[PDB]
């Protein structure tokens, strides 16, 4: 539906989260179609935190950040990070805990993206984090349209908000606000 | 000529399927094929990374990067058991 | 499914009955090597973690007499390194082993299945005689040993990383 | 019957009209001793491969890429400029696809239609008629970059340059 000049094909089907028919590429045909659910929805929650990360690092900075980072935007960061933990700076090394943080939850749940591709009752992108219980509380599945759109849309902006640096050095918040 | 023995808990590994049975895989027999190959992947990326930082072997090479190093033919294995594995539905 | 790990699937090897069972195993490694020897390599691990990370404590608070002219200023592994110069370290490890020279003995028991995973039916005081606080006090075995896994290492590496010593490191 | 190749030779028996590219031409008959479906699948998997070699071996005259913008355009002396790594990364991604071809051909080589790895995302051959005619396309562009790239590859060999470059400068005899 969303491209009428090329459908989506047979292989998704109508009743997932975010179908809005949208497969001009056909890329579904290729690869699994619930490792490619799955892999969406770990861009789009990946994509968020940064896009949210973006924005939020340009408004407002943690105390005592600003020494070790100098000037440095979104991107600059990282490279700042690593290239004083390269020297040996022991407060320099917050990369390498969110990689061996992020990763060891990647391990642990290494399992489960084979187990809804095996048929097991997880489907694609569903962990049950619910502590708020906002989902169970309310009804399920429109927060999940709101994830998988919402992911798109921050995947999108975070392409946007990282070529807009490379070109000009501006960050998100300023770069929206100056018009070059 | 006489019975020749062979250790508690031999049992059959002859095989003209597709795959052998996971029997074969002894300890292994058990995990999923997801797992062998995520297992497998992972060893290669990690041994291949291990192995390619102590490329230029020094007098003081990293420990830790020569154990790792041996990742590399072991995730040859584990993707010959991933294969296994799928092949027996697991 | 699993208790711990509502994504994942229930683990085959675990049990309810089993002590510190909350259904944990997300890289099924229960399915790799034999339950029972995994679970008295946990004991073991639990209880020398145990008495490491209340001897770490008990050694900030204080020494024993004379230790502190062996060795200078060396804590935790520093000390470790001074006393395999003198003997403490050797003879601990040569009685230690000696221990395990029977626990190799009963770890074979274990695995035919003769004997309880980490029961080596040390009762110099009896506190399981209930039956039911023998299954708490094993869950809390269990648990206390994990939590001071965790922790021998997060003051080991606080060690590593700053050299204070983990009473030392928070008054510092 | 008679061959319509060669009008003069009988027609090769284990080769059909069903089959996209026949033009009854096994002079030297293939077929009638190797398996025709595994000939089939495997002139089509060449031909493919000779589609991105003719491509491959043409395009550097035009554009490169920015990281390789600096490597020859002759394309014997850029398969050498191109890092092991490379080399490596390209190996395992062929791999990965053929990986689909072993299951094609040494397991699964009944079920289909020979080269048929599941590959159609733009849902072309849906119309039949288009579906025949790619079928036969496929074949014959297949074999004509097996022949194009047979030539340009060796006019590498002789003038050492691209076969572009060997036409404009009109290099075109061993000398
Ligand atoms: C949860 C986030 C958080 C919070 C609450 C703080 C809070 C604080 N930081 Mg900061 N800091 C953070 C994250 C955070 N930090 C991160 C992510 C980094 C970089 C990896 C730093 C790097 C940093 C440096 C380099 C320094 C501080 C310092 C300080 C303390 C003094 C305030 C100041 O200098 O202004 C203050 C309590 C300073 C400090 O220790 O002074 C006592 C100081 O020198 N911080
Ligand atoms: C618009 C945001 C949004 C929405 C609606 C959802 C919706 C859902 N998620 Mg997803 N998720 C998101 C973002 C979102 N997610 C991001 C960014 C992450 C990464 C941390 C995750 C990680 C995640 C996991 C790991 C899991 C879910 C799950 C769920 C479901 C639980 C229902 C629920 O209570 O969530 C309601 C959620 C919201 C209403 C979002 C609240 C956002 C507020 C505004 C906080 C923002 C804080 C932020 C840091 C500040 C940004 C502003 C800054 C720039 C100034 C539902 C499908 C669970 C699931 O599918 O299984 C049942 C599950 O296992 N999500
Ligand atoms: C993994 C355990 C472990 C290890 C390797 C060490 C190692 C060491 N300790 Mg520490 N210590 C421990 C536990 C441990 N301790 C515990 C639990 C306490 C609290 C009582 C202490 C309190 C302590 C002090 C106060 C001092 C040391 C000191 C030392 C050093 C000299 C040896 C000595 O005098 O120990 C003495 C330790 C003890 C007398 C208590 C340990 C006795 C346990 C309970 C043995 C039980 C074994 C068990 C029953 C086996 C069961 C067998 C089963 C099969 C049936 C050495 C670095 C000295 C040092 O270097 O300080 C800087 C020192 O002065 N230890
Ligand atoms: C591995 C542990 C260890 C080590 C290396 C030492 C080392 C030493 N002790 Mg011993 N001691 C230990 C454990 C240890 N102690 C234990 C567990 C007790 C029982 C509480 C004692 C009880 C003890 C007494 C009673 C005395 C020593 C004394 C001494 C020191 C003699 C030289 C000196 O300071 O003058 C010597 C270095 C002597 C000393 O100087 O103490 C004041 C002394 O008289 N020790
Ligand atoms: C359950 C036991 C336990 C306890 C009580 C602690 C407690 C602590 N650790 Mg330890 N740690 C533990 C386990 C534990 N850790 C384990 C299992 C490891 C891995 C081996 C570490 C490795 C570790 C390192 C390497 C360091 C600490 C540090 C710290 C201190 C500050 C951490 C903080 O607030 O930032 C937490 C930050 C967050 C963003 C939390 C979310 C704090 C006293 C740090 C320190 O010395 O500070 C004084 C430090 O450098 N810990
Ligand atoms: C048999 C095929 C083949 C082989 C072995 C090579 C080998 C090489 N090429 Mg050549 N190349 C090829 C095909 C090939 N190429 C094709 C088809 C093109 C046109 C796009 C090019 C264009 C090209 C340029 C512009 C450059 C190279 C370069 C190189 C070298 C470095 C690797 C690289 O960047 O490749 C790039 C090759 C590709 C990107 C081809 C990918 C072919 C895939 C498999 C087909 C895609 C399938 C289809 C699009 C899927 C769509 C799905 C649908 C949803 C849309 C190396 C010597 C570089 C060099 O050193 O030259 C001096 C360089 O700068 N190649
Ligand atoms: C002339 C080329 C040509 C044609 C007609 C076909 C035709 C076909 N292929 Mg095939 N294929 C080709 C080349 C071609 N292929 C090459 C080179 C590869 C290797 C990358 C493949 C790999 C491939 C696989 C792996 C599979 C097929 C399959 C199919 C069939 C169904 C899909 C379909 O209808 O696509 C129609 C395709 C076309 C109409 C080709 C047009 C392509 C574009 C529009 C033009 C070329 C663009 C080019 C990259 C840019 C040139 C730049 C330059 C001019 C400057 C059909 C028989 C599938 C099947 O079931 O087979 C039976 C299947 O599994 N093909
Ligand atoms: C889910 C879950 C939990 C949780 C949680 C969490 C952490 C939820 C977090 C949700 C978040 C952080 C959502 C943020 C999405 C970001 C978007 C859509 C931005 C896109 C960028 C755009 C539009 C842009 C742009 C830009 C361009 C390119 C150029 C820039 O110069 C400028 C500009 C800005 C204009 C809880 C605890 C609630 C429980 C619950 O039971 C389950
Ligand atoms: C399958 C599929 C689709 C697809 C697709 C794709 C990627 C299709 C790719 C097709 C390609 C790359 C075809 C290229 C053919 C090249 C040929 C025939 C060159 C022959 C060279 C010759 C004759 C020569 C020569 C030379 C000689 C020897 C002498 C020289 O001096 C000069 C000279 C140059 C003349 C899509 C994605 C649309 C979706 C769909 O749902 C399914
Ligand atoms: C950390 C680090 C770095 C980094 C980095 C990062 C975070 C890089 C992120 C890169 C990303 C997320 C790029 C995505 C861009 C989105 C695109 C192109 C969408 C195009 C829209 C299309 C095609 C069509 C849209 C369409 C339209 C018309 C509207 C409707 C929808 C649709 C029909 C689909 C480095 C690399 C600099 C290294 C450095 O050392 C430090
Ligand atoms: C080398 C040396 C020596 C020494 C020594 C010693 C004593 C070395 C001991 C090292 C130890 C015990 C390290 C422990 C590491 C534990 C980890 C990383 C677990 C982390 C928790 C994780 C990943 C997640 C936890 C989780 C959380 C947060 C929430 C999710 C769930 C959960 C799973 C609970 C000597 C003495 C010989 C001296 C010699 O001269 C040099």
């Amino acid at each position: 539906r969303a491209v009428p000049f090329a459908p989506a094909p047979d292989c998704l089907p109508e009743n997932i989260p975010g179908y809005m028919g949208f497969d001009p590429l056909g890329l579904s045909t290729l690869c699994n179609v619930e490792w490619l659910r799955e892999a969406e929805i770990k861009h789009c929650r990946v994509a968020m935190l940064a896009a949210a990360g973006s924005i939020a690092q340009d408004l407002y900075q943690f105390p005592g950040v600003e020494k070790i980072v100098g000037s440095a935007k979104m991107t600059g960061v990282h490279d700042k990070i690593l290239a004083a933990a390269s020297t040996g700076d022991y407060k320099a090394q917050a990369m390498s805990q969110i990689l061996f943080w992020t990763s060891f939850l990647e391990i642990v749940t290494l399992p489960a993206v084979f187990e809804t591709m095996n048929g097991g009752p997880r489907k694609p992108g569903v962990f049950f984090f619910d502590p708020l219980g906002l989902g169970k509380g309310d009804k399920m599945g429109e927060m999940e349209l709101k994830e998988i759109k919402n992911g798109r849309l921050a995947m999108i902006g975070v392409g946007g908000m990282v070529h807009h640096y490379l070109l000009t050095g501006k960050g998100p918040i300023q770069f929206l606000s100056g018009i070059p | 000529f006489s019975p020749v023995p062979s250790p508690e808990g031999t049992k059959e590994t002859y095989w003209e399927t597709k795959a052998p049975s996971s029997d074969v895989l002894g300890i292994g027999a058990g995990v999923s094929s997801g797992n062998f190959a995520a297992a497998s992947v992972f060893a290669a990326l990690v041994g291949g990374y291990c192995t390619g930082q102590v490329i230029p072997l020094t007098v003081e090479p990293n420990p830790l990067f020569l154990a790792g190093s041996f990742l590399l033919p072991y995730s040859w294995a584990l993707h010959v058991a991933a294969w296994i594995q799928k092949n027996n539905g697991k | 499914m699993s208790e711990s790990v509502p994504f994942l699937k229930k683990p085959e090897a675990l049990d309810s009955s089993m002590a510190g069972y909350a259904g944990f195993d997300p890289l099924g490694l229960s399915s790799i090597a034999d339950i029972k020897f995994l679970q008295e390599s946990e004991i073991k691990h639990c209880r020398i973690a145990m008495l490491a990370a209340a001897g770490s404590i008990a050694q900030d608070i204080f020494t024993f007499p004379g230790v502190s002219k062996v060795v200078g200023t060396a804590k935790m592994t520093g000390v470790h390194d001074v006393l395999v110069k003198q003997g403490a370290m050797g003879q601990i490890l040569l009685w230690t082993s000696f221990l395990e020279v029977f626990g190799t003995i009963a770890l074979l028991e274990t695995l035919d299945g003769k004997r309880a995973p980490g029961d080596f039916k040390f009762d110099p005081l009896g506190f399981s005689k209930n039956a039911e606080t023998a299954k708490r006090y094993q869950l809390s075995e269990i648990k206390n040993g994990r939590l001071a896994m965790l922790a021998t290492g997060g003051m080991v590496h606080g060690y590593f990383i700053t050299g204070k010593g983990p009473l030392e490191l928070l008054t510092n | 019957e008679m061959s319509e190749a060669i009008p003069f030779m009988p027609k090769p028996a284990n080769i059909d009209s069903s089959m996209p590219g026949y033009a009854g031409f096994d002079p030297l008959g293939f077929t009638d001793y190797y398996s025709a479906k595994w000939m089939q699948e495997a002139e089509i998997k060449h031909g493919r491969v000779c589609m991105l070699a003719a491509l491959g071996m043409v395009f550097p005259e035009f554009a490169k890429f920015p990281q390789f913008a600096s490597f020859s355009t002759n394309p014997l002396e850029a398969f050498y400029q191109v890092s092991p790594a490379g080399w490596g990364q390209i190996f395992l991604f062929i791999g990965v696809l053929e990986t689909f071809s072993y299951e094609k051909s040494f397991y699964n080589f009944e079920g289909g239609a020979p080269g048929a790895l599941g590959f159609d995302p733009l849902r072309m051959s849906s119309n039949p008629a288009s579906a025949k005619q790619y079928a036969a396309a496929e074949v014959r562009n297949g074999r004509l970059a097996m022949i194009g790239f047979s030539g340009m590859l060796h006019h590498a060999i002789v003038s050492k340059q691209g076969p572009i470059t060997q036409i404009v400068e009109q290099n075109f005899y061993p000398k």
